[PDB]
RNA sequence: GGGGGGAACCUGGGGAACUGAAACAUCUCAGUACCCAGAGGAGAGGAAAGAGAAAUCGACUCCCUGAGUAGCGGCGAGCGA
RNA sequence: CUGUUGGGAAGCAGCGCCAGAGAGGGUGAAAGCCCCGUAGGCGAAAGGUGGGGGGAUAGGUGAGGGUACCCGAGUACCCCGUGGUUCGUGGAGCCAUGGGGGAAUCUGGGCGGACCACCGCCUAAGGCUAAGUACUCCGGGUGACCGAUAGCGCACCAGUACCGUGAGGGAAAGGUGAAAAGAACCCCGGGAGGGGAGUGAAAUAGAGCCUGAAACCGUGGGCUUACAAGCAGUCACGGCCCCGAGGGGUUGUGGCGUGCCUAUUGAAGCAUGAGCCGGCGACUCACGGUCGUGGGCGAGCUUAAGCCGUUGAGGCGGAGGCGUAGGGAAACCGAGUCCGAACAGGGCGCAGCGGCCGCAAAGUCCGCGGCCGUGGACCCGAAACCGGGC
RNA sequence: GUGGAGCCUGGGAGUGAGGGCGCGAGCGAUAACGUCCGCGUCCGAGCGCGGGAACAACCGAGACCGCCAGCUAAGGCCCCC
RNA sequence: GGAUGACCCCAGGCGGUAGGGGAGCGUUCCCGAUGCCGAUGAAGGCCGACCCGCGAGGGCGGCUGGAGGUAAGGGAAGUGC
RNA sequence: GGGCCUGACUGCGAGGCCUGCAAGCCGAGCAGGGGCGAAAGCCGGGCCUAGUGAACCGGUGGUCCCGUGUGGAAGGGCCAU
């Protein structure tokens, strides 16, 4: 019996195409430059999944620092605080508290310079 | 050993005899694979880049023109080329091993017996050749035809009545064969025919 | 037991192993056979049961020994198959070489000589040649050792 | 086709009876005014041959 | 009566090389490819100046086995009843 | 046969019927019973054949005793040079024969691997001879054979067109619809082409005609872009648009960011290959071998060709092969043997599980898989060599 | 010392062009991104990740997947960052 | 743990070229099949932000298309660019 | 330096060095028949590590193993070189 390609190939390309749908020139296009496009945005995406954790995490402290800079200390001053409190709110948090609630985060500033 | 059912006018009487109890699934399937494997006619073919039909003649030269260098056009890497590895003429059959053909011959059967399926009778009536007189006695030893018969008689004539038959599979006894009983749901035999499948598994 | 229900044992059919498709399959590319060289190559090495990179060959090395013989070729003599009597236990009366043919315990055209391994039963045995322990034995157990030429 | 015999083999080495390989021992063909008798005498004998080149030549002799 | 033709098949008269021997010359490929002559639905062969050890067999042809045996071989590659 | 759906029944429903026929192809779709067939049967005046049946004809047929007439000549035979055989000059016979020499007719002559003897076999130098075997131009049958880049080079007006002085090379190219019902007629246009009308179940089935993918070109719509630095993406956020605590599209800004493959010590690399898309394209099969594995039997296992049966039915067939014993160059001996003076010393060899039963197993057979050997042996590629022709 | 440790019998390979760095030598000129050995290491195959502006082999560290969580390593903390 | 792939709990391993091993997906064809899906629409083609699967894929649904397709379990290869 | 001597042995070899193979090396001890020594003992060349060449083909002395129907022979095998 012979099996000749058939339906097979034109199946696996386009699923590929698709993957590239609102890529640039050929890279829409053509299976081939799709598939180069798809190798970069695949270690780009796992890459930047990693790097989105500590994207975040640097914007969390420079928040944190102007609200700290506001009551006469330094992010560095501050965590050295916290830390000898044992207040462990997150990052994250302190930054929504540093710009939702400035009482609350003035509190947290309190209780910092106490502990050292 | 098995109890077997026997058909008779003198009613439904029961025969004795010894056909292995435990069967064995993989053996039968080695029997089936060889019979239907033989009966393969492998006429499938494909020509080599020497059977084909152009010349040797190198198209252009090998360096200098610009283009891949090739040879000739018989090569397989050419739209109109030759098939490389592709099938010649070949025998599918083998010998598979004439104990284990008798195991799958006994077992076959014995799995009928284990089942209440395999029924043997004395004789076919008034079955003359007429498949409507098949149909009369069939009805008369439970065949409605719900479930699909091999009917295993030296007679022709019961052979010619049952044959054209959708749910029924006919053989003369030196013609028992494992795929045939594996096939059908039920197996009758004249008691002529169960005196020679006797003598071919002992 | 139907037709649906032939099944292979497991381990029974196996599947092949195919080279030469794609990445993932682990034998993509090369398909398991390395970069270059004449091994790699269709049409291979040459016979590595005997070739070893042109110097003289293990095999090439070491002397010949004995009678090769000549032509018109071999000698035609008299062959001895020998059976030992413990081989002989199954049969009782009479054994001659044909019935150890059909028993087959003897080769067709070589004749027969009775060795000593096992037992002696007292048969009637009838051989080309006995061996020493095989004619003591046999004597010894109320055998009769019958000698043919 | 079925595999052919390689004779200069054959001719040069036994297979034993549990799949050892035998062959004379080389060096006494000729040279021999020099050597002790002690050489003499022991390359007179037969050694086995060491597990890789003997499972070689096992395969050129398929029919013993 | 002959002549000439016919896809393969057959016999006979001629008869390579690449290649293999990890070079090459005996050897191999191979009496192959090919050329020529003749046959025919086939052709060849065929009623023992045989076999070769059986005190045996009994024209020839063809298949299986004998057997990759016996042997042949820069006793190499290989060849092979 | 009726009903029902449908352009169309063979679908579905209802009630039947045939079958030595339920192989298969068709008919508006999917039909045992509508058609063509199938099972089972019948058929040649004429020509071909006629291996079988019958008949004729040629031809075939005694025993002793005597005789020593005949029994295939440039032959046997010997020597020289070769070929054939498994035999390559080897102890080299045999068969054949180019050269030289050169018999005999049974008390003759050849052979049994130089030669001799003994013992056997056979009748050279004239011719013929069915069948069993080979092939496939041709006809038929059947496919775990192809399905228009496949299958023959050709499904089609192909050894054509075309290329070549010639030998020779050698393509492309199948599909409307159930039915032509192949679109009267009017309209714009020189025509082509189209718009209506019309046919059709369907006309993006309109003949440049089944399906109609992709590259590629176009129109329309949303989002977006003219201070911006780029392997073209990605992650985040925000704006706009669409679909209705959510998703989809787009992208302004910010973060990160050196194509793919090949080859290499190392390539984004200014090293190789690739314009793009589609289709073709490379680890196979036979026979041996060696491991592993799934099973059958087990001191046993197994048949090959063939023969019989089937016409997708299997059986017979024991010739032979492997195993059961090894050691030795061999004679030979044998659980031993070889070396040796040895009873020395060494090499190579020798010795299941449970309660007679089970269970396992030597070995062997078959299937499957990995790898090896021989084949072109994973696919493509030489420059060359040789033969016959032009 | 129970480790993708070790040993024995078999099946299948690939590799048999290495390269940088540290240390110990020879060669060279106490030259070479030089060459040839020894012990080691990494790259090769970790051209995945952080640091070193950028950079296979220097420092940090052996990437199963996901998280808008936490602690550190080298290196950093004036702005780019 | 239960008792042998029923699932649960706990612990460790899981970068990777040459290459070894294991398990699967799909394409053509055969048995299953005188069967079954199919004009209330076969295959194929175009979509989908939906479902299942780690993935190769498999479903489902809308449009196109107009006559084929083929299961559970097995068999065999001209089987994936 | 001297005396007597030929162990510059025949048949074997427990066990090891080295080492991919094939080779290379060292060797106590048993037996045959010897040499020197009162004896214990030593002696299978040389204080040691270089002075060498696997196989194929053949020569030579012996052996009396095979001898192509049989008895021989031809030719080969084995030991030595
Ligand atoms: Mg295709
Ligand atoms: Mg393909
Ligand atoms: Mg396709
Ligand atoms: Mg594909
Ligand atoms: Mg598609
Ligand atoms: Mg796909
Ligand atoms: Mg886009
Ligand atoms: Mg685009
Ligand atoms: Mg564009
Ligand atoms: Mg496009
Ligand atoms: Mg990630
Ligand atoms: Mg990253
Ligand atoms: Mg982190
Ligand atoms: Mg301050
Ligand atoms: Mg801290
Ligand atoms: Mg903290
Ligand atoms: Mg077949
Ligand atoms: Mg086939
Ligand atoms: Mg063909
Ligand atoms: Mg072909
Ligand atoms: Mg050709
Ligand atoms: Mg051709
Ligand atoms: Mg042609
Ligand atoms: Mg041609
Ligand atoms: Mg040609
Ligand atoms: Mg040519
Ligand atoms: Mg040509
Ligand atoms: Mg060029
Ligand atoms: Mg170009
Ligand atoms: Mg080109
Ligand atoms: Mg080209
Ligand atoms: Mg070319
Ligand atoms: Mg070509
Ligand atoms: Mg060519
Ligand atoms: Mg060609
Ligand atoms: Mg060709
Ligand atoms: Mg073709
Ligand atoms: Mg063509
Ligand atoms: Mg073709
Ligand atoms: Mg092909
Ligand atoms: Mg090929
Ligand atoms: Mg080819
Ligand atoms: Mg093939
Ligand atoms: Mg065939
Ligand atoms: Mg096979
Ligand atoms: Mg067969
Ligand atoms: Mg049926
Ligand atoms: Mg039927
Ligand atoms: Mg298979
Ligand atoms: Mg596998
Ligand atoms: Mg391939
Ligand atoms: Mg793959
Ligand atoms: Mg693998
Ligand atoms: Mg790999
Ligand atoms: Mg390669
Ligand atoms: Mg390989
Ligand atoms: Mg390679
Ligand atoms: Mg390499
Ligand atoms: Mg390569
Ligand atoms: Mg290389
Ligand atoms: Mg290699
Ligand atoms: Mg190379
Ligand atoms: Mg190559
Ligand atoms: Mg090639
Ligand atoms: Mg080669
Ligand atoms: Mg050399
Ligand atoms: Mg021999
Ligand atoms: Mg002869
Ligand atoms: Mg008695
Ligand atoms: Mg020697
Ligand atoms: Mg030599
Ligand atoms: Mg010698
Ligand atoms: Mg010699
Ligand atoms: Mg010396
Ligand atoms: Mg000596
Ligand atoms: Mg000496
Ligand atoms: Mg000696
Ligand atoms: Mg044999
Ligand atoms: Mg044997
Ligand atoms: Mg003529
Ligand atoms: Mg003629
Ligand atoms: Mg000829
Ligand atoms: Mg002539
Ligand atoms: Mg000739
Ligand atoms: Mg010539
Ligand atoms: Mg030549
Ligand atoms: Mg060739
Ligand atoms: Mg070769
Ligand atoms: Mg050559
Ligand atoms: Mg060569
Ligand atoms: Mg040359
Ligand atoms: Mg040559
Ligand atoms: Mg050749
Ligand atoms: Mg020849
Ligand atoms: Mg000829
Ligand atoms: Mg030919
Ligand atoms: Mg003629
Ligand atoms: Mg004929
Ligand atoms: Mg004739
Ligand atoms: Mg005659
Ligand atoms: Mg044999
Ligand atoms: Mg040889
Ligand atoms: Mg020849
Ligand atoms: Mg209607
Ligand atoms: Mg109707
Ligand atoms: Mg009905
Ligand atoms: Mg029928
Ligand atoms: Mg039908
Ligand atoms: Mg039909
Ligand atoms: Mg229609
Ligand atoms: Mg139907
Ligand atoms: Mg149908
Ligand atoms: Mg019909
Ligand atoms: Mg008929
Ligand atoms: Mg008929
Ligand atoms: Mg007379
Ligand atoms: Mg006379
Ligand atoms: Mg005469
Ligand atoms: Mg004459
Ligand atoms: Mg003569
Ligand atoms: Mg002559
Ligand atoms: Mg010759
Ligand atoms: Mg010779
Ligand atoms: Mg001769
Ligand atoms: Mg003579
Ligand atoms: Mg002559
Ligand atoms: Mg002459
Ligand atoms: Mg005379
Ligand atoms: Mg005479
Ligand atoms: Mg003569
Ligand atoms: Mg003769
Ligand atoms: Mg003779
Ligand atoms: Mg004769
Ligand atoms: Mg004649
Ligand atoms: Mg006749
Ligand atoms: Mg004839
Ligand atoms: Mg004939
Ligand atoms: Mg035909
Ligand atoms: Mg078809
Ligand atoms: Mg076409
Ligand atoms: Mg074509
Ligand atoms: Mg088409
Ligand atoms: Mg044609
Ligand atoms: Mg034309
Ligand atoms: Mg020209
Ligand atoms: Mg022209
Ligand atoms: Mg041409
Ligand atoms: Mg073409
Ligand atoms: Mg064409
Ligand atoms: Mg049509
Ligand atoms: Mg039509
Ligand atoms: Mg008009
Ligand atoms: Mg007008
Ligand atoms: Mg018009
Ligand atoms: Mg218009
Ligand atoms: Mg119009
Ligand atoms: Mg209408
Ligand atoms: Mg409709
Ligand atoms: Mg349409
Ligand atoms: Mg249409
Ligand atoms: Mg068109
Ligand atoms: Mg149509
Ligand atoms: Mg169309
Ligand atoms: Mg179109
Ligand atoms: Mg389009
Ligand atoms: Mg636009
Ligand atoms: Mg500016
Ligand atoms: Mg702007
Ligand atoms: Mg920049
Ligand atoms: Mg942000
Ligand atoms: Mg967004
Ligand atoms: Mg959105
Ligand atoms: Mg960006
Ligand atoms: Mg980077
Ligand atoms: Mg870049
Ligand atoms: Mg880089
Ligand atoms: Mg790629
Ligand atoms: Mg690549
Ligand atoms: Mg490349
Ligand atoms: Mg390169
Ligand atoms: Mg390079
Ligand atoms: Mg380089
Ligand atoms: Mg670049
Ligand atoms: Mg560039
Ligand atoms: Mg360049
Ligand atoms: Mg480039
Ligand atoms: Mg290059
Ligand atoms: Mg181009
Ligand atoms: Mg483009
Ligand atoms: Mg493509
Ligand atoms: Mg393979
Ligand atoms: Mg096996
Ligand atoms: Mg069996
Ligand atoms: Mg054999
Ligand atoms: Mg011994
Ligand atoms: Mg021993
Ligand atoms: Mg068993
Ligand atoms: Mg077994
Ligand atoms: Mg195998
Ligand atoms: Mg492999
Ligand atoms: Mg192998
Ligand atoms: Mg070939
Ligand atoms: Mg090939
Ligand atoms: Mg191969
Ligand atoms: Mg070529
Ligand atoms: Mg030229
Ligand atoms: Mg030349
Ligand atoms: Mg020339
Ligand atoms: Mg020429
Ligand atoms: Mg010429
Ligand atoms: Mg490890
Ligand atoms: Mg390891
Ligand atoms: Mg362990
Ligand atoms: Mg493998
Ligand atoms: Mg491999
Ligand atoms: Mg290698
Ligand atoms: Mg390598
Ligand atoms: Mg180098
Ligand atoms: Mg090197
Ligand atoms: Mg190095
Ligand atoms: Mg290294
Ligand atoms: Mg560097
Ligand atoms: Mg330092
Ligand atoms: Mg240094
Ligand atoms: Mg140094
Ligand atoms: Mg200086
Ligand atoms: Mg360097
Ligand atoms: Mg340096
Ligand atoms: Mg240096
Ligand atoms: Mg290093
Ligand atoms: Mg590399
Ligand atoms: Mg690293
Ligand atoms: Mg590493
Ligand atoms: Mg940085
Ligand atoms: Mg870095
Ligand atoms: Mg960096
Ligand atoms: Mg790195
Ligand atoms: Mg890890
Ligand atoms: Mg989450
Ligand atoms: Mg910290
Ligand atoms: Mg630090
Ligand atoms: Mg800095
Ligand atoms: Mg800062
Ligand atoms: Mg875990
Ligand atoms: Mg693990
Ligand atoms: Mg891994
Ligand atoms: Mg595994
Ligand atoms: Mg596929
Ligand atoms: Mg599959
Ligand atoms: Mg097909
Ligand atoms: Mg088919
Ligand atoms: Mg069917
Ligand atoms: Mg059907
Ligand atoms: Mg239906
Ligand atoms: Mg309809
Ligand atoms: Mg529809
Ligand atoms: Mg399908
Ligand atoms: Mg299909
Ligand atoms: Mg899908
Ligand atoms: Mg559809
Ligand atoms: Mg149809
Ligand atoms: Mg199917
Ligand atoms: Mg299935
Ligand atoms: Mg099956
Ligand atoms: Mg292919
Ligand atoms: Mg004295
Ligand atoms: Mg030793
Ligand atoms: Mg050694
Ligand atoms: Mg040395
Ligand atoms: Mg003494
Ligand atoms: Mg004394
Ligand atoms: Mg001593
Ligand atoms: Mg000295
Ligand atoms: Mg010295
Ligand atoms: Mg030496
Ligand atoms: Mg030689
Ligand atoms: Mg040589
Ligand atoms: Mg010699
Ligand atoms: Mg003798
Ligand atoms: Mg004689
Ligand atoms: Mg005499
Ligand atoms: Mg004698
Ligand atoms: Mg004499
Ligand atoms: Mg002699
Ligand atoms: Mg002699
Ligand atoms: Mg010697």
């Amino acid at each position: 019996p012979r099996a000749k390609t058939g339906v097979v190939r034109r199946r696996k390309h386009k699923k590929i195409l698709k993957l590239a749908k609102g890529y640039w020139g050929l890279r829409s296009k053509s299976f081939r430059k799709a598939r180069e496009t798809l190798f970069a945005a695949g270690n780009y995406a796992y890459a930047h999944r990693k790097r989105r954790k500590r994207d975040f995490r640097r914007l969390w402290i420079v928040r944190i620092n102007a609200a700290c800079r506001q009551h006469g200390l330094n992010y560095s001053t501050f965590i050295h605080g916290l830390k000898k409190a044992g207040i462990e709110v997150d990052r994250k948090n302190l930054a929504d508290l540093a710009v939702r609630e400035p009482q609350v985060f003035a509190e947290l500033v309190e209780r910092a310079k106490a502990a050292q | 050993v098995y109890q077997i059912p026997v058909l008779s006018p003198s009613g439904r009487r029961e025969l004795a005899a010894d056909l292995p109890a435990e069967i064995n699934p993989h053996l039968l399937w080695e029997v089936v694979r060889w019979q239907l494997a033989k009966r393969r006619r492998g006429t499938a073919s494909t020509k080599t880049r020497g059977e084909v039909a152009y010349s040797g003649r190198k198209i252009w030269p090998q360096k200098h023109t610009g283009r891949a260098r090739h040879g000739d056009i018989g090569a397989p890497i050419f739209v109109g080329g030759g098939v490389v590895f592709g099938p010649k003429p070949r025998d599918y059959s083998y010998t598979l091993p004439k104990k284990v053909r008798k195991k799958g011959l006994a077992m076959a059967v014995a799995d009928r017996a284990r089942e209440g399926k395999l029924l043997l009778v004395e004789a076919f009536a008034g079955v003359n050749g007429k498949t409507k007189e098949f149909l009369a006695w069939a009805k008369e030893a439970g065949l409605d035809g719900s479930e699909s018969v091999l009917l295993v008689t030296g007679n022709e004539l019961v052979r010619r009545a049952a044959r054209n038959l959708p749910w029924v599979v006919t053989l003369a006894p030196e013609g028992l064969n494992v795929y045939d009983i594996v096939r059908t749901e039920r197996l009758v035999m004249d008691l002529d025919a169960w005196e020679v499948f006797q003598n071919r598994i002992g | 037991m139907k037709l649906s229900d032939l099944r292979p044992n497991p381990g029974a059919n196996k599947r092949r192993k195919r080279v030469g498709r794609g990445p993932g399959s682990g034998h993509g590319k090369t398909a398991t056979r390395g970069h270059k060289g004449q091994k790699s190559r269709s049409g291979g090495l040459k016979d590595p049961r005997r070739f070893e990179g042109g110097r003289s060959t293990t095999l090439m090395r070491l002397p010949k020994r004995g009678m090769q013989g000549q032509v018109p070729g071999e000698i035609k003599r008299p062959r001895y198959q020998g059976v030992n009597l413990k081989d002989l236990a199954r049969f009782e009366g009479e054994v001659t070489p044909e019935l150890l043919v059909r028993a087959g315990l003897l080769k067709k055209g070589y004749r027969l000589k009775i060795l000593g391994e096992g037992e002696a039963k007292p048969l009637k045995v009838v051989a080309h040649a006995f061996s020493k322990s095989a004619l003591e034995k046999l004597k010894a157990a109320g055998g009769e050792p019958v000698l043919l030429e | 086709p079925k595999m052919k015999t390689h004779k200069g083999a054959k001719k040069r080495v036994k297979i034993t009876a549990s799949g050892k390989v035998v062959a004379m021992k080389t060096g006494k063909r000729h040279l021999n005014w020099q050597k002790s008798g002690k050489e003499i005498r022991q390359k007179g004998r037969k050694f086995v041959l060491a597990k890789p080149e003997a499972e070689r030549i096992k395969l050129l002799l398929p029919y013993e």
